[PDB]
């Protein structure tokens, strides 16, 4: 019911802008005010600024010159824009409904990603096992934007499963795991498929990890 | 003895019932009772009345009438679901005294099944119950230092109170033990005023008496004996004051182990005060979405009648309420103002009155704003010209750029051209808002690959506005 | 600007435990105060507001303290559904936040199960080796991955990654990548990763020799 849903994720060149939208449902919209909270990977949260009811904006001293916050009235539609995008602008942005002592309601968040890179599938190495239990895995190498989503035997093996959160790697692509503990008896019977899937790119790979 | 109505020593009430407790005497009457604001106290000549509308559990106690120049009545309200009456969850006595754990039973009727319980079962601890007064631990022992709770058989099934405290301190060798009432006293010349220093200790054998500008003074003490504990008394009663009786009083208290003192200052005036001072400048100047306290001080004598914080400023008059204060004859307001919207700029007024006048201290609140700026094209006199209008406190000022290509913002390789207006025509510049600028650049020709921005900049930040034909 | 100082940064606690985490602030704030509940992939969630508010549908074990400078949260009773990150927030002057509070739960110590991977001649053949070591379902967090290439120690040339707290066993994993050049990884032939752990006397070498297979 009392909602603010954002727009999906966004993928910039250092140097462009990006406009993220927040639209609300289940309250009176122009009855309060707006803000714009983002969150680094792996990092704190971090007030951007505020839309009042009345049309003004208080921006947070580290973006003002750089950030602008607007409304739709009609639509119940939140906008923030940010230009002159840098990497350290690559975050999760969040719009909160401000109730100037708390953040009572907030939007699902828009994961926005500042790179030089450009849109690369994946290539998709096995870990083969060694020799109790045994692992084996998948290497997804050298992909851009995030995320890829990795399964074993589509869905039918779950148990054990650790698909490891991407890296980002110098050259700017990224890079992930995803390991299996299977019993040692089971690698000469039963089949192990990894399914990559990078949509940014429409790469679907299907990795068979046998034995060397 | 003044004479209560009803004229019955206990009464039980249900909740939400209306009760009036009525004392008459030959002269004047006075109350004393443990809850408030429950009762709204009626008092004239000869009365004084305890009333209420909605009987609640927390309106259980010893209800006591004195005439100075005693009665008593117990007011039970039973509430159903709440038996105790908690008066104090702290409760602090020396080793050996007797411990009273104020939890006052809302109904006479339970008294029977009425426990003490140790948040559960004590160790080797003596008590009494009484349905006025609560449980007394007899003869307080250094290890009965915990958090009790107060059990009441309600439908045959236990019923806790909130947690009292005891803390029994050991009993330590020194000078007897002090007090001075009051800590500070302020009279006008002529007024009544009343100095009482007392002194306790295990022994019998000690000194007190009270001393004015460190000349004793010649007070008949009051000797007794109460709470395993022997005490003297000395009551300094100044039918009308004058600018002799100002100054320290000491309560000096001495035995084998020691000598003992404790101060207080009476301050006598000629007439009623009432001073208001700030350490804040009444100009205050902040960045918008800065939070802020305007905090006044308060020396007045007698008490308070009134007092307010008012919003005259120029905008929607949203009044406080907000408004805090801490400490009585000294007292701090404070007016908090969090996360300052642009509205809340201009005249903030407190007020305080007392029976020497009425005083205010007006602030005024001026805030700060980064530029917000605005380029249209416009046509002055037949001219085709660029208008740029810039808004923020203080004054900001405005630079116009030229650049090669459509862009948010001109960078110093597609730069062609650079205008400086530090000081543009000035639009607006209203107390409590925003001054607007406004600065013009005709442009006999305009291109298609380019851009025309705006940015404007002060002390707090830079706003920018980039046009596009 | 206020800052926000959270303790302490790590938590580890079980379900039915006592925990508080306590928050100070550079500057009075009153009780412009807030409490933030945060799990991975999610928004944050307000739990008490005005210092010790509790906010629409937040269960009775959440309570919040303070005035001033020093605050703390209470959870009486630890569910489950309580292990998250906890953030302050003041809302006196321009909103920040605590750097936040991690909430774990506390387990019997695990080994981790170490595995190395050769890199695959799939790989090699575009001209890059990615040696991976495995260290599999561990307590605590805490753990230690040196790589050693013919028994010389590697600085800048590894990545790591950890995975969230297993919602079944409570346990942790860890992937570390080893990227070396064709030409760079011919040029040795012992590949070894070294954990360090808590559930460890000593530390645990898993190696190969390129080539032998
Ligand atoms: C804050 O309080 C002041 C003073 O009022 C008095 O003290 C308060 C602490 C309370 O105890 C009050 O009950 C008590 O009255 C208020 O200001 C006063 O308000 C009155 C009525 O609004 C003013 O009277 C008017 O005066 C003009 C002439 O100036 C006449 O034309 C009108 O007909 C009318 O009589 C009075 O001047 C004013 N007093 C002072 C000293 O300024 C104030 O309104 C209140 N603020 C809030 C937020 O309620
Ligand atoms: C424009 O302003 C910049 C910021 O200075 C502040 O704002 C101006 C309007 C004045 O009030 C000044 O005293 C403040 O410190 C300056 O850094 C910049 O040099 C100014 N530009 C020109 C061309 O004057
Ligand atoms: C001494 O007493 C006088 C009044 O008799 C008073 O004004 C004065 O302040 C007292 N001295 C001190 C040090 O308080």
């Amino acid at each position: 019911q009392v909602q603010l849903v954002q727009s999906g994720a966004e993928v910039k060149k250092p140097g462009a802008s990006v406009k993220v939208s927040c639209k609300a449902s289940g309250y009176t919209f122009t009855s309060y005010d707006i803000s714009w909270v983002r969150q680094a990977p792996g990092q704190g949260l971090e007030w951007m600024g505020v839309i009042w009811t009345d049309g003004g904006t208080n921006y947070a001293q580290k973006l003002q010159g750089r950030v602008t916050m607007t409304t739709d009235t009609s639509t119940s539609t939140a906008y923030m824009e940010l230009r002159s995008l840098r990497s350290d602008d690559t975050a999760v942005y969040y719009c909160a409904r401000d109730q100037r002592l708390y953040f009572d309601v907030w939007g699902q968040g828009t994961t926005v990603t500042v790179s030089s890179a450009s849109t690369k599938g994946p290539s998709v190495f096995p870990l083969a096992p060694s020799s109790g239990t045994a692992a084996l895995g998948c290497l997804v190498k050298d992909y851009f934007p995030e995320p890829v989503t990795v399964s074993w035997n589509s869905g039918a093996l779950t148990s054990g499963v650790h698909t490891f959160p991407a890296v980002l790697q110098s050259s700017g692509l990224y890079s992930l795991s995803s390991v299996v503990t299977v019993p040692s008896s089971s690698l000469g019977t039963q089949t192990y498929i990894c399914n990559v899937n990078h949509k940014p790119s429409n790469t679907k790979v299907d990795k068979k990890v046998e034995p060397k | 003895i003044p004479v209560i109505e009803p004229s019955v020593p206990e009464l039980v009430v249900k909740p939400g019932a209306t009760v009036t407790l009525r004392c008459v005497g030959n002269g004047s009457v006075e109350w004393d009772g443990p809850p408030s604001p429950h009762w709204t106290l009626y008092s004239d000549g000869s009365s004084s009345i305890l009333s209420t509308n909605n009987a609640t559990f927390q309106n259980t106690g010893t209800y006591r009438c004195t005439e100075p120049g005693s009665a008593a009545i117990h007011l039970y309200v039973k509430d159903p679901a709440r038996p105790w009456n908690v008066l104090a969850q702290e409760v602090v006595v020396f080793e050996d005294q007797d411990a009273l754990l104020p939890c006052l039973l809302t109904d006479p009727v339970l008294e029977a099944g009425v426990s003490l319980v140790r948040v559960p079962l004590m160790r080797h601890t003596n008590y009494s119950f009484s349905p006025w007064h609560g449980f007394t631990i007899h003869r307080a022992k250094f290890i009965q230092s915990q958090d009790y709770q107060c059990s009441a058989l309600m439908g045959g099934r236990k019923v806790m109170s909130i947690s009292i405290r005891l803390k029994v301190q050991k009993v330590i060798p020194g000078p007897p033990a002090l007090t001075l009432v009051p800590a500070e006293l302020v009279r006008i010349r002529g007024e009544a005023a009343q100095i009482v220093c007392s002194a306790s200790s295990v022994d019998v054998n000690f000194d007190v008496f009270l001393q004015h500008n460190n000349t004793k003074l010649a007070i008949p003490q009051q000797s007794d004996f109460h709470n395993n504990r022997y005490q003297k008394v000395l009551t300094l009663n100044l039918d009308q004051v004058d600018f002799q009786h100002a100054g320290n009083y000491s309560c000096v208290a001495s035995n084998v182990q020691g000598k003992h003192s404790t101060s207080m200052f009476f301050r006598v005036v000629e007439s009623a005060y009432l001073n208001l001072s700030s350490e804040q400048n009444l100009i205050q100047e902040v960045t918008v979405g800065e939070g802020l306290n305007l905090k006044v001080m308060v020396e007045a004598y007698p008490g308070l009648q009134g007092f307010n914080w008012t919003y005259l400023g120029p905008f929607s008059d949203h009044q406080p309420e907000k408004l805090a204060n801490a400490t009585t004859y000294r007292h701090t307001f404070t007016l908090s103002l969090p996360r300052l919207k642009p509205s809340e700029a201009g005249r903030y007024s407190f007020l305080a009155r007392n029976p020497g006048g009425w005083r205010a201290l007006t602030f005024e609140l001026t805030l700060r704003y980064p530029p917000e700026v605005s380029v249209i094209w416009t046509f002055i006199n037949g001219s085709g010209t660029l208008l740029c209008a810039a808004s923020g406190y203080p004054q900001p000022n405005v630079t116009w750029l030229q650049c090669s290509g459509h862009t948010d913002r001109c960078d110093e390789a597609q730069v062609l051209q650079v205008w400086d207006d530090p000081y543009p025509e000035v639009l607006s510049q209203e107390p409590f808002h925003k001054v607007t600028v406004q600065s013009l650049l005709t442009v006999e020709t305009l291109e298609h690959n380019q851009t025309y921005e705006c940015r404007a900049h002060n002390s707090v930040g830079s706003g920018s506005w980039a046009f596009i034909p | 600007d206020i800052q926000m100082t959270q303790s302490p940064s790590s938590l580890s606690a079980s379900v039915g435990d006592r925990v508080t985490i306590t928050c100070r602030a550079s500057e009075d704030v009153n009780t412009y105060v807030s409490w933030y509940q945060q799990k991975p992939g999610k928004a944050p969630k307000l739990l008490i507001y005005a210092a010790s508010n509790r906010y629409t549908g937040v269960p009775s074990r959440f309570s919040g303290s303070g005035s001033g400078t020093d605050f703390t949260l209470t959870i009486s009773s630890l569910q489950p559904e309580d292990f998250a990150t906890y953030y302050c927030q003041q809302s006196f002057s321009y909103p920040t936040f605590g750097q936040g509070t991690k909430l774990e739960i506390k387990r019997t110590v695990a080994a981790p199960s170490v595995f190395i991977f050769p890199p695959s001649d799939e790989q090699l053949k575009s001209g890059t080796a990615s040696v991976v070591c495995l260290l599999n379902n561990f307590y605590p967090r805490e753990a230690k991955v040196q790589w050693k290439v013919d028994n010389a120690l590697q600085s800048g040339n590894s990545q790591e990654s950890v995975t969230e707290q297993d919602s079944k066993d409570s346990t942790y994993s860890l992937s570390s990548t080893l990227t070396l050049s064709k030409a760079d990884y011919e040029k040795h032939k012992v590949y070894a990763c070294e954990v360090t752990h808590q559930g460890l006397s000593s530390p645990v070498t898993k190696s190969f020799n390129r080539g032998e297979c």
